């Protein structure tokens, strides 16, 4: 389960 | 000075159902009969309600009540109008034709004033304009208490644009309304339940053919909506995340579906997903797609949909590759059930199972929404 | 011997739905395919379901299969028919025109089969007249789980009557049937959720202008509704009380009322009441009826009913004395709405505000209520 | 809150 690219976070 | 007013039942049942969804002050609505009005304020560690209705003000004043007894027994009254009358041992009458209600009130002088604004930036906007864009942003806000930034709709004037947007993480919603004026660049954090409860006001038949005036500044915003509605709240007080980065700049394929059967497929297909594993698999080709799912221990699913140009079955997958990629279906859902539109399109970045989607509705160019997919 | 038939959708969700209200074992539901009928069997730790259903069967078998994975998929099918077969692998698969589903089955060796009944008596009712019964008394039973014995319907034959009777020692409901046959006295006492069960079964479109057969046993109680469905219940084992004693003999004075007036009046007044003292007062003369409450530190309530002979409006109290008495409106409230009647009749045994009150519906005569006064 | 004539019970 990817995440959208939040930096951070992911 | 004592209040006394007769109202139009009605017109008293729908303002109260808007003060009991804001919430020992917290429960009580304070009444105040003045100038050819009745204003009925509701507040809550966030939020503070204002409404102002026409009333036949026979005397001016003002008394505080509990919210739930008096909504409790106004919707339950037949009578097309009521007299309320403040008695003077500390009792509000309520009157109809055969019953009388005789409520204890609570010192005006207890219940708290509604703060101030001093506001960085001030517009009007319809009321329909901004359903929609609280309609498309407020199912993606993280519910991650920990990821506090997250958990309200980011309001934003950038260039002439008025945004709201969300994410959780693993999805992006954005949608927007232009603005004709030059108003200089501000943001704000909405949190959820001040998003939901404005989001009911402007949706009000009285009000969704009206103009919401919107203020906002670094520690609060202020709704005024048509006029006789103001509700003020508080901020989530953190940064939202610059999301320009998340939107696909370009698509090297996308699918064009109805958005109904698609919408009806993915929610049959995902029925037989267990909880460790929410994902459907999209099967695109040219000729079909094929919407599939699996459920550890037990089953499995597979609808197919075909090629076609006619409106009401449409799908087109215009490349000579297939792909095969995997959603959450409820993020999917969440987005088609988002925007009334007959299609939908997705557009894929490259080849990869694992690059952002971009989703579109035709006929809606205000609205983006981006989903990340998940390995299946 | 594989299973494999066709069925009509909307005939399998409904018999599912049924499925559902019964409830590892207990999580899955029966399907066997034979002489042209679908026979879904359901069982928790009280009940056994059988439903049988018209279906093409082309091959006939028996399977096993969740009844929630089941259910939740044929209720999203848009298809009027379904075909079910039963694959190699322990696998149902579900066909749709654009859309299958497999699901694993679990062994039907494993799957309970029903116990039998050696009825002590057994008779035939209609539906309609069975789901009144049930209706006039479900409501009434303890909910106390140490008064093991009140926490069903007493279901017993005396004389040529059936009755079904329920008490919690505040109120008491009795509702009964008259047997054409002669029938020896037998009773059993039916518990809550094998009473709600049934009465959604025989309360369905295809039931409810049937027969049901009902038969009893010291232990067990079997129910044959319209012939295809099959309900076999444990019982509450304990002896319902002598509840003759009960019922008032003779009254001293009477109340006649428009149901709903009564119903509607009693329902408003009662929201000023607290948990601590849910209490509505009743002062009786011949000219009015005054409705009243009080609720600690919230307030008070009264409505006034003039007496009147036009059926809409009905209210008379013809005795010289006054009456003041009072009642738990929920109690009051869950007789008026059980009767669907104009009227209704309070008879009150003596002048005090503590002896019990028998309630009876013009228009319905094997309909009996009898409410404990409350101190007001 | 008085009861019905359940004996016992009240």
């Amino acid at each position: 389960v990817p995440t959208l690219p939040l930096v951070p976070x992911g | 000075h004592m209040l006394k007013l007769i109202v139009e039942t009605k017109t008293l049942v729908q303002s109260l159902g808007f003060a009991r969804s804001v919430v020992p002050e917290y429960a009580n609505i304070k009444l105040s009969a003045k100038d050819g009005n009745l204003e009925l304020s509701s507040t809550n560690m966030d939020l503070y309600l204002s409404q102002k209705i026409a009333v036949q003000v026979l005397s001016e004043g003002e008394i505080t009540v509990s919210t739930q007894t008096l909504s409790d027994i106004v919707r339950k009254l037949p009578d097309s109008e009521l007299t309320l009358t403040e008695l003077d041992i500390m009792k509000l009458e309520i009157k109809g034709q055969n019953c009388q209600f005789n409520l204890f009130t609570l010192p005006v002088s207890s219940f708290p004033a509604m703060d101030s604004i001093k506001p960085e930036v001030s517009f009007k906007i319809s009321c329909a304009d901004f359903a929609k864009i609280i309609e498309s942003t407020k199912f993606s806000i993280s519910l991650d208490e920990t990821r506090y930034n997250l958990n309200g709709i980011y309001l934003h004037i950038k260039d002439k644009e008025f945004f709201a947007a969300s994410t959780d993480g693993h999805r992006l919603s954005i949608s927007w309304i232009t603005l004709e004026e030059k108003i200089k660049n501000f943001g704000v954090i909405l949190p959820q339940k001040s998003a939901e409860e404005i989001l009911k006001i402007v949706k009000d038949l009285k009000n969704i053919h009206e103009d919401i005036e919107i203020l906002l500044s670094s520690n609060k915003i202020k709704f005024i909506c048509n006029e006789n509605t103001i509700l003020l709240s508080k901020l989530i007080d953190g940064t939202f995340p610059d999301y320009s980065a998340f939107i696909p700049k370009s698509s090297i394929s996308k699918l064009v579906i109805n958005r109904k059967i698609f919408a009806d497929s993915i929610e049959r297909i995902a029925i037989i997903t267990v909880e460790k594993f929410r994902a459907i698999k999209l099967s695109l080709s040219r000729k079909t797609l094929e919407i599939s799912a699996v459920g550890e221990a037990r089953g499995n699913a597979k609808e197919i949909i075909t090629a076609s140009q006619d409106k009401e079955s449409f799908y087109e997958y215009n490349c000579d590759e297939s792909l095969v990629i995997g959603f959450n279906p409820q993020y999917l859902e969440d987005v088609l059930k988002a925007v009334k539109s007959n299609l939908v399109e997705l557009y894929f970045s490259d080849i990869s199972a694992s690059a952002p989607v971009l989703i579109k509705f035709p006929q809606n160019p205000k609205d983006i929404f981006v989903i990340m997919p998940v390995k299946v």
